[PDB]
């Protein structure tokens, strides 16, 4: 249920050190050589809470890139649901 | 199907009042006569119509006569919508009341049962202890403060509060009101309380009260100590004090065989027959 | 009075650069030459000006020369405002930097005292351990969510947060930010760190560092292992780690001999001299 797309040939190579304030929220091509890195961690993509007070699970969401927050109150007259994400039924997306 | 039923009766109604309504010759009571009632309403700007039942009893050979008379409460907005499109065809803020009259058979209070719910009926009795005149909302402007609060909405039916879905923007279900006490469209209604005729009661018991609500045109037309004829629609009002009657009275414990786990918002309901009327004629 | 002082110097400055600037004959270096710098800037659209100090040393017989050179930090927005009105007179989003050069007397790091705060001074030394290039806000769009959040505002001076008065609408003082990370105007600055010349230090002690900030035009012009000449304005940066020096260091316990009764938000302050520069020439 998802395909994200590629963009191949964007014809203005800024090497480095030409990044300035104006290029933010733009589309930039850069060359370089890869230094150290980290492992592969999972990041959450669909979240399913469950209110401990009013029984059962709530339902999926799509959040975020990148906020990861903070769904408060519903389905039990908006109270008093201190929530907790469960480790089951939430699809993760890997990160590096 | 059912929308094809109600829309089908709607187009048959538009087709009804657009056509001829007077059968009489030059010695009359000339044609049409409905368009004289619309235009005669347009000159004075009073926003009601008085239509008869007998003319609708003439035309369809009783087929449509047996379609409004039973499920009348189902057929308000289709009827009022079709009449509004006739008005926008033949005329240039509008609140329309469609008050029937001149029904065949008059019933008393004793002939009230509960199989006759929804329908039309002619009730005759005696007015005693009328009340005063107070407004009523029926046109909401109520949405949440974060952020948009400009939603015109429901509570035409008595709830009253509040708007439920498509909220707010952006505070979702069930964020709702604060309401607004300056952006609405009101009308006024009183609650007279009829008492049974003296020349009718079965020997021997006591007279029997009934409640009745008047909206819109028929405010103030009643008179303390006079006989009346009313108009049928006969709604049901929620009642409280009939507990320990004895029962067994039902209850409405909601279902939980859906949602899968990892409170008790059950309710009671007990109902008494009131009456709702819109045309008051004082012959008696 | 003081606004008449700064406005008086402002109109004398507008009067200065509008007039003649070249004394030379046809064998030149012809007239004007400032308008060639504005229009030559208009053809390429790069938004800075390089003006000399010696020409301003010529004209006024040193009166206005002794009015910008002392209280320079007081006289940014009046100067930049008057130059903006000259631009709207002779030209069609604008950020203007007014970088002086060619000063008479060059000082070292040892001649820095604290009576010379605010003024202009020519510092010469050796660049070592430059840093990288990062943005900075200085153009806020920050107001409260109930309701209006479209106020362009302060934090040109380093605070950073937040807007204080005229709040929100309608949440009053001191309701403020959430800020906005998409409605601002940024520029970029780095922080090189100069080190004292080898042929100057008083025998015998060790070399002495100093910090220096470059904004706008003079990013990236410095070079690790080369001599420089800078531009004077010499701000004061808040410092922490000088506690238990010994003192006695002051403190700022606010007054309460006003407000009549029916908490202790007192603070510390300790400051170290940094330097701020805008023109970098690499002669050495």
């Amino acid at each position: 249920s998802e395909i994200h797309v590629r963009i191949s040939d964007f014809p203005t190579i800024y090497s480095l050190r030409e990044l300035r304030e104006s290029n933010l929220s733009s589309l930039v091509r850069v060359t370089g050589v890869v230094t150290r890195r980290t492992g592969v961690f999972p990041q959450l993509k669909y979240v399913k809470f469950n209110c401990l007070k009013c029984g059962s699970i709530l339902g999926p969401f799509f959040q975020d890139s990148n906020e990861e927050i903070r769904i408060s109150f519903c389905t039990n007259c908006k109270s008093k649901g201190p929530f907790r994400v469960n480790g089951e039924k939430t699809v993760y997306r890997n990160y590096q | 199907v059912d929308d094809v039923t109600g829309e089908k009766v709607r187009e048959a109604f538009e087709q009804f009042l657009e056509d001829f309504s007077v059968q009489s010759t030059d010695t009359g009571e000339v044609e049409k006569v409905y368009r004289a009632q619309i235009e005669f309403m347009k000159i004075y700007d009073l926003n009601t119509i008085y239509i008869d039942y007998q003319h609708l009893s003439m035309r369809e050979n009783g087929a449509l006569a047996m379609a409004i008379s039973e499920q009348y409460y189902r057929f308000l907005p289709f009827l009022q919508k079709g009449l509004r499109r006739v008005v926008r065809k033949y005329a240039p803020e509008r609140v329309f009341q469609i008050s029937f009259f001149n029904l065949p058979t008059v019933h008393r209070i004793r002939d009230i049962r509960s199989e006759k719910i929804g329908s039309l009926l002619s009730i005759s009795g005696t007015v005693t202890r009328t009340s005063e005149v107070r407004p009523e909302l029926y046109k909401a402007s109520f949405t949440c403060d974060m952020c948009r609060a400009i939603v015109d909405n429901v509570e035409q039916s008595f709830k009253y509060t509040e708007p439920t879905f498509c909220p707010n923007p952006s505070c979702e279900n069930r964020a709702f009101w604060t309401l607004n006490v300056t952006r609405s469209r009101f009308l006024d209604w009183q609650k007279v309380r009829i008492q049974e005729n003296a020349n009718e009661i079965p020997t021997g018991s006591m007279p029997r009260t009934l409640d009745v609500i008047l909206r819109g045109d028929s405010v103030e037309r009643a008179k303390p100590g006079d006989r009346c004829k009313f108009t049928g629609v006969e709604i049901v009002v929620p009642d409280v004090t009939q507990l320990g009657l004895p029962g067994v009275k039902p209850s409405s414990t909601l279902d939980t065989r859906g949602i899968s786990k990892t409170s008790l918002g059950v309710r009671d309901l007990t109902y008494k027959i009131s009456f709702l009327a819109c045309h008051v004629i004082s012959i008696g």
